[PDB]
């Protein structure tokens, strides 16, 4: 019975993973836009805040290469409301 | 600079439906629109950046959007019953709801003509040909 | 957090009780076997720690290597036990 | 006879079902009439938070085809 | 709300914890041809509250001893035992932890210290001798206790206690794996220092020797809560109560019934058996049970693979 | 040798069973009609998104709808 | 009532009830009168 039950359970599992797989294209998309937007929002504010700073390039890749590099959590939510940052940082370890 | 795209460039209609809604229609979505879903994805993997493939991303939600409009036009309440029961469960498990699933699945085959994809046949790798060709310097390395 | 909330209530409930308790009523180490047991215990503990990942490793694509590895670990420790049972070990 | 050990047990049992019924209704009342979703893997959280970001400020609120 | 859900899940257990001593002093009684305590209150219902008040009022004599490894020890014992009820998955749990059984195994392991700390703190010979032996069988039994769980998990797929409700939707894990249930039950009897395996603090008065009044009570409370918790873990891991997603309480109703019966069983075991010798006890675990457990552990890594039954993660 | 096993089954009736299991677990995997499935059933379970390849041409890869008859199948998993 | 004296008496009583309901004895068991106590512990009494 255990052999048959887990084989069934496995069939249900493959289905659910297949399900996310299908929806992954979308989420990838929404995130991409959200993420890019997030940066722009904080970056836009950066222009306002670090405005009078001398020799202050509004922003510049800490690196030399010019290729897109995924933004670290801090960068995205750093200048944002504290909580927002906390949520992301300690928001999974702490269950729903 | 950072050449971060502008908001107007990244503003497009949103699906915004409860994740549960999606999981219930997930299988069919994976069926309907899979070609544009994969093209956005194929552009997404090669060119590491999201700067390049956002045009494709707007298309992906655009398909999804009419996918939903068609189900609202026909077989909306069979779907409505299926999602509500699916949402109640904590892990939104598919097997707790099979009676609702059957009526939702049978209708849309009857009216939309779509089909629930058999176990598998969504995981299998797809071939989608896209105009833009892979860039020889993806990492843009010296 | 959710857990923290519960735990601090848990300590509070116990500290409350001990306090009430106090406030309301106003060398031979012969058994190196003991030590021996205890040495074994960690060798077994450590072994458990190696076996603890087996639930995730079951799903490993290899499978053959998984079992080949796991069976070797269990067998070699058990032999360790066996030798504990050959000399005057585990016989306190 | 042995009839009497039951009183005590009754008060044990009643005190071991409360917890299971309690935890399982303070969830269905602090999660909008629906079991509290279980975020075990990153994806379950995403959809959980995506949903939050979807409408209102709470996940149980579930926007449907009519949105 | 969450706070209310902390009262429930605690008080209710504490009140039930009190009613276990009563159902122990009556079930042992009738088995021995005696009514047991019925004169205080109606049918002895007020009896548990009565000695609690007597215990707290009597002087907590601090021996002419440490004063912390003495007060930390009962606080730790009650704290860990009541804490381990946090993740238990009655219907749905209070704090669902993805690695739940490792939490229960780790929290249990920490209680061995309280015994070690209390024994060192007392500074009298009876206490130290008792603690050293007590610590020895507790951790000795932990080694088979842990391996027995690892066999279970591998057939459950995960460490989360919540998964077993979905694993045991068709059959109890006793049918399969009964050989370990027995070995889980005997190990549950050792880890709660109950009778067959209760050499410490025997008629030989170990770590209560110097403990009276409030400290006595806290461990005391701890032991009995544990007595329940471990029995409850048997009633989730091996005896899987029927679960219906539509009505969650029949799960808790049957959890109530099975837990009480297996809690009744260790009460029944105590009156029925003489206590084992210190070495007799370790002879069982290292000679009789550990070879059985390690081998049956391998059988539970093999049963999945060649029966193509590898359990679904998640 | 029979005695080595008849008294060891009467007295010491734990190590006998213990070893027996050790072995039976060391054999069943080798000989079984399902052992192979484990590495497949777990292999199949799709956890990470399956990235699609460019269609240079002349390929048997399922193009378009994954439902295309081409590609891998788990009917072995079904009706298993 | 609230005049403390009454309140005190009631409280004392509770305290007395707890000690008087649960008395835990210890039997040095010198000599034989111990056998007559084991009888108390036993089922008739
Ligand atoms: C939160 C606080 C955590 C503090 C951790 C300290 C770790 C370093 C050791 C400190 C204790 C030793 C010391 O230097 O002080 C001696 C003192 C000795 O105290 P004592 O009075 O118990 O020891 C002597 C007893 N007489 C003298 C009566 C025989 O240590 C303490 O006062 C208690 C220390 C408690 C440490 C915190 C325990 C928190 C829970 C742990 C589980
Ligand atoms: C007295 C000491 C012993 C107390 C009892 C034993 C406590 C054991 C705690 C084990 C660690 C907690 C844990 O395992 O899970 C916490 C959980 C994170 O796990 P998980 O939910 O799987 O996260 C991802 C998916 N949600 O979610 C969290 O991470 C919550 C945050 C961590 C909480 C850990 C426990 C906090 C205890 C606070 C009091 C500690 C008192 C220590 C006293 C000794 C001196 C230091
Ligand atoms: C996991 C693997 C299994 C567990 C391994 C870990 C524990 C190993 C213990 C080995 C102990 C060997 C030993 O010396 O025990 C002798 C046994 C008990 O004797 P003693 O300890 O003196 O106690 C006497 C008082 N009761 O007295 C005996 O004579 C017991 C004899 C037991 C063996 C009898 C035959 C049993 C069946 C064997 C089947 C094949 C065994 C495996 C073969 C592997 C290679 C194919
Ligand atoms: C006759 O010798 C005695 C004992 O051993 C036989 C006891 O255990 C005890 C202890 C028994 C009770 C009633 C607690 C007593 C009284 C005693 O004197």
């Amino acid at each position: 019975r255990m052999m048959r039950w887990n084989q069934e359970r496995r069939r249900l599992l493959i289905e659910d993973l297949e399900a996310r797989i299908a929806l992954m294209p979308l989420f990838q998309a929404e995130k991409d836009r959200r993420t890019l937007q997030i940066l722009r929002e904080n970056l836009e504010e950066e222009a306002i805040i670090m405005k009078d700073v001398p020799n202050w390039k509004v922003g510049e890749s800490v690196f030399h290469t010019t290729r897109w590099v995924p933004p670290l959590i801090g960068e995205m939510y750093g200048l944002r409301t504290k909580e927002e940052m906390s949520n992301a940082n300690f928001g999974f370890t702490w269950y729903t | 600079i950072v050449e971060l795209p502008t908001l107007e460039e990244l503003k497009v209609e949103e699906v915004k439906v409860s994740s549960a809604v999606l999981k219930a229609a997930a299988h069919h979505y994976g069926a309907q629109c899979d070609k544009t879903n994969k093209e956005f994805m194929l552009c997404r993997w090669e060119e590491k950046d999201p700067r390049r493939c956002l045009k494709e991303g707007k298309l992906v939600n655009g398909c999804a959007l009419n996918f939903f409009r068609q189900i609202k036009s026909h077989c909306a309440e069979p779907f409505t019953e299926y999602w509500t029961c699916l949402d109640y469960s904590n892990m939104q498990l598919f097997r707790h709801c099979r009676q609702q699933q059957a009526k939702f699945d049978q209708c849309v085959l009857d009216k939309l003509g779509w089909v629930r994809p058999d176990l598998g046949q969504l995981s299998k790798v797809t071939k989608v040909k896209t105009d833009r060709p892979l860039p020889e310097n993806p990492y843009h390395s010296r | 957090m959710n857990l923290y909330t519960v735990i601090f209530i848990n300590i509070l409930l116990s500290l409350t009780l001990i306090l009430v308790a106090f406030w309301l009523p106003q060398r031979l180490p012969f058994s190196m076997k003991f030590f021996l047991v205890a040495i074994t215990f960690l060798l077994f503990d450590l072994e458990i720690a190696l076996l603890l990942p087996l639930p995730w490793a079951i799903q490993t694509i290899k499978t053959s290597t998984m079992m080949i590895m796991a069976f070797i670990l269990v067998t070699i420790l058990s032999l360790g036990l066996a030798y504990e049972w050959t000399q005057k070990g585990l016989e306190w | 006879m042995w009839f009497e050990i039951l009183p005590g047990l009754a008060i044990m049992g009643v005190c071991l079902v409360i917890p299971g019924v309690s935890t399982a209704y303070i969830h269905k009342f602090t999660n909008g009439g629906k079991e509290k979703r279980v975020a075990r893997v990153q994806y379950q959280w995403y959809l959980m938070e995506r949903d939050r970001r979807i409408s209102g400020v709470n996940r149980y609120y579930v926007s449907k085809g009519l949105e | 709300m969450f706070f209310i859900n902390i009262l429930t899940l605690l008080v209710p257990i504490l009140i039930a914890m009190a009613f276990l001593t009563l159902v122990e002093r009556k079930i042992l009684g009738y088995m021995q041809l005696r009514k047991g305590p019925n004169i205080v209150g109606p049918y002895g219902i007020l009896q548990p509250f009565a000695d609690a008040m007597k215990l707290f009022m009597k002087e907590p004599m601090r021996p002419l001893t440490s004063m912390s490894l003495f007060i930390i020890a009962p606080t730790l014992s009650l704290t860990l035992a009541l804490s381990l009820w946090v993740p238990l998955p009655m219907p749905h749990p209070l704090i669902n932890l993805n690695l739940g059984i490792l939490f229960i195994l780790a929290t249990s392991s920490l209680s061995v210290y309280s015994i070690l700390w209390s024994g060192w703190a007392s500074n009298s010979k009876y206490s130290l001798f008792g603690a050293l032996r007590a610590v020895a069988q507790t951790i000795s039994y932990e080694v088979t206790m842990a391996i027995i769980l690892l066999s279970v998990l591998l057939m459950n797929g995960s460490y989360s206690l919540q998964t077993l409700i979905t694993t045991q939707e068709h059959m109890w894990l006793l049918l399969p794996a009964w050989p370990m249930a027995m070995m889980w039950f005997i190990s549950t009897l050792a880890e709660t220092n109950r009778a067959p395996f209760d050499l410490t603090e025997g008629e030989s008065e170990g770590f209560n020797v110097e403990y009276a009044a409030g400290p006595f009570a806290l461990f005391f409370m701890a032991e009995y809560t544990n007595i329940i918790l471990m029995n409850a873990l048997t009633t989730i891991i091996f005896l899987g109560p029927l679960y219906y997603i539509n009505l969650p309480e029949l799960y808790s109703t049957n959890f109530m019934m099975e837990a009480l019966l297996l809690s009744s069983t260790f009460l029944w075991i105590r009156a029925s058996y003489p206590r084992f010798r210190y070495d007799q006890l370790m002879h069982l675990l290292w000679k009789n049970f550990l070879p059985l457990t390690l081998a049956l552990c391998m059988w539970h890594i093999s049963l999945p693979i060649f029966t193509a039954g590898v359990p679904p993660y998640m | 040798i029979s005695a080595f096993l008849k008294n060891a089954w009467a007295k010491e009736p734990v190590l006998v069973v213990s070893f027996s299991v050790w072995g039976l677990a060391i054999i069943m995997p080798m000989i079984s009609p399902y052992t192979k499935y484990a590495s497949m059933i777990n292999k199949a379970t799709p956890y990470n998104y399956p990235v699609p390849v460019r269609d240079d041409g002349n390929m048997p890869d399922v193009p378009s709808h994954p439902q295309d008859p081409l590609g891998p199948s788990l009917d072995w998993l079904k009706n298993l | 009532r609230s005049r403390a004296e009454y309140v005190v008496t009631k409280l004392d009583d509770l305290i007395n009830w707890a000690r008087r309901s649960s008395l835990w004895p210890m039997t040095f068991g010198l000599a034989c009168c111990a056998v007559e106590m084991m009888h108390m512990a036993a089922p008739r009494y």
